[PDB]
């Protein structure tokens, strides 16, 4: 039923305005209008924007059908054709169709290397100008060709707030396949989950057992604030041997559990983290392509006399309070807070742990054609600090990422090398007593 | 452990398309992390298993990690 969730009368006439201030192209058509979610958003504020570059080498190359598999991806995947705009202060997107691909196109000169074109490109123009909020549709392609066109960069740009890593290996794979011309299962797009999670919740929001379980689970709870230009600082060690029963993920949040522990002087903390809130009865659900992404409260307590908790006690705590959540984990965090308990809605999370287990690698297996994956980036967080863990096959890798205002340098080198130390001595001997 | 039910054997058909690892290889007595699973895994197999008919999430899977115990919870 579109439109249904539209927070605007006339849907419609938004349009209009935008295709007559030449925003978005005047040969569109509205298909949708709805809320834009409380993570996307919070990608949109930190310019969470990115080009996955795709360098493509061999004489067989086929340049129409290249521009044809863009105009084709994006008819498939209406995130990919959405816009964002703010109204009355709150962010929405404008699903649009009828939308017709125009893909930047670049002759270099002889001995010019394509990929210096597209950095220029990037960071001339492209990211210091990107205005998400102003309704331009952010996902463009660009393709820049040697002479010969036997050694092409093509480039998709998007926002955050229109994927996630659950999703993004399928918009490659999807791409593979339409230039190969095989073929595809139909797909849901990302306004069928928003339309989901609305039509499971409860209209008496005391009477929903999400909010329910909210209150209780953050019952005389306190979020401390752990910390008060962007800089990563990365930290790897041998990946982890996992207890018995036991996921990477746990292990991780664990360890940041027992710093933080520390750190603040308490035994009841609680952070954010990251969940890929795809745990609902929907068709296609796995695959469709949005940002489901969401940041969550993670609440870890500590026995008043912890004596004899050892590691696995830990583990096994920490685990179950992810698992207690995975019904509930996919409803706006502003909700969670207004609904079910005392704090303030716009309450920010400080801290947020995201362990990656998702695909790190890709592929984009077009027919012989050698090709190469890269990409650029910006994110730039706001007070928060982030804490993401990569397992790759020989380490585990620890990054945390904050503004140098919330987390100078040595602070943060510091806080990788602690959290790092947790998990390797959790992992080395988890009998041990938490008297390490 | 042969597989005896039609749950079980529709299960484990899931396990080997999400676990990429062939269907038989798979025991009734398989355990979903111990075969190499993960959250991200199981949220797929939950999603394979609505296709499928059966009905179970990522809860049940990490409370029922077992191949032929996770068979009967499910609806
Ligand atoms: P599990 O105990 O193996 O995993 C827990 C998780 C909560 C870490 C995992 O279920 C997950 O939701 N997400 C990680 C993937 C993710 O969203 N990465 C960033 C997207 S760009």
């Amino acid at each position: 039923e579109p439109f249904s969730l539209s927070p605007i009368k006339d849907p419609q006439a938004l349009h209009k305005e935008l295709c007559s201030k030449n925003v978005i192209p005047v040969t569109s058509t509205l298909e949708d209008l709805l809320p834009a979610t409380q993570a996307q958003h919070v990608f949109i504020k930190r310019g969470t924007f990115h080009s996955y570059n795709w360098t493509i080498k061999g004489r067989s190359l086929n340049m129409d059908r290249l521009r044809e598999t863009c105009q084709s991806l994006v008819d498939r995947h209406s995130i990919l054709r959405t816009s964002f705009v703010e109204h009355e202060g709150h962010p929405i997107q404008l699903v649009l169709a009828n939308l017709d691909v125009k893909v930047r196109e670049v002759q270099c000169w002889p001995g010019e290397d394509p990929m210096e074109v597209c950095k220029a490109l990037w960071d001339g123009k492209d990211w210091p100008t990107l205005n998400v909020l102003g309704g331009s549709l952010p996902v463009r392609f660009t393709l820049v060709s040697c002479p010969g066109n036997e050694h092409v960069v093509l480039t998709i740009q998007i926002s955050h707030s229109q994927w996630d890593g659950v999703s993004i290996p399928k918009l490659f794979s999807d791409f593979a396949a339409i230039y190969n011309q095989t073929p595809l299962p139909p797909t849901s797009d990302f306004a069928h989950y928003l339309y989901h999670r609305v039509s499971s919740a409860r209209e008496d929001v005391q009477q929903d057992p999400t909010f329910q379980f909210w209150r209780h689970y953050l019952d005389g709870a306190k979020m401390a604030v752990p910390f008060a230009q962007t800089l990563w600082t990365f930290k790897g060690i041998v990946p982890p041997t996992l207890p018995s029963g036991i996921t990477m993920a746990t292990l991780v949040k664990a360890a940041t559990a027992l710093f933080l522990s520390y750190h603040l002087g308490s035994r009841d903390v609680v952070f954010g983290h990251t969940v890929n809130g795809r745990n609902l009865p929907m068709d296609n659900i796995e695959s469709l392509l949005g940002c489901t992404l969401n940041f969550v409260p993670l609440r870890v307590t500590f026995p008043e006399d912890s004596t004899d908790w050892t590691v696995m006690d830990l583990l096994h705590h920490t685990q179950t309070q992810y698992t207690r959540a995975l019904s509930h984990e996919h409803v706006e965090l502003r909700d969670i807070f207004q609904h079910s308990t005392n704090w303030p809605a716009e309450t920010p999370l400080s801290l947020i742990v995201q362990h990656q287990n998702i695909d790190l690698s890709f592929s984009l297996p077009l027919r012989s054609l050698d090709v190469q994956y890269s990409k650029f980036a910006r994110f730039d967080p706001l007070d928060e600090v982030w804490i993401f863990t990569e397992p790759h096959a020989d380490r585990l890798e620890v990054q945390v990422c904050a503004n140098s205002r919330v987390l100078g340098q040595e602070q943060a080198t510091e806080l990788a090398n602690n959290i790092s130390a947790i998990i390797t001595k959790f992992s080395t001997d988890p009998t041990a007593r938490l008297l390490d | 452990k042969q597989l005896s039910t039609d749950a079980e054997r529709e299960l484990a058909n899931i396990w080997a398309t999400v676990l990429d690892i062939p269907i038989g290889t798979i025991s009734a007595s398989d355990n979903f992390f111990f075969r190499g699973g993960h959250s991200i895994d199981a949220m797929k197999a939950s999603a394979l298993g609505r296709a499928a008919g059966m009905s179970f999430g990522v809860a049940d899977i990490f409370d029922h990690p077992v191949l032929s115990e996770l068979a009967s919870v499910a609806v």
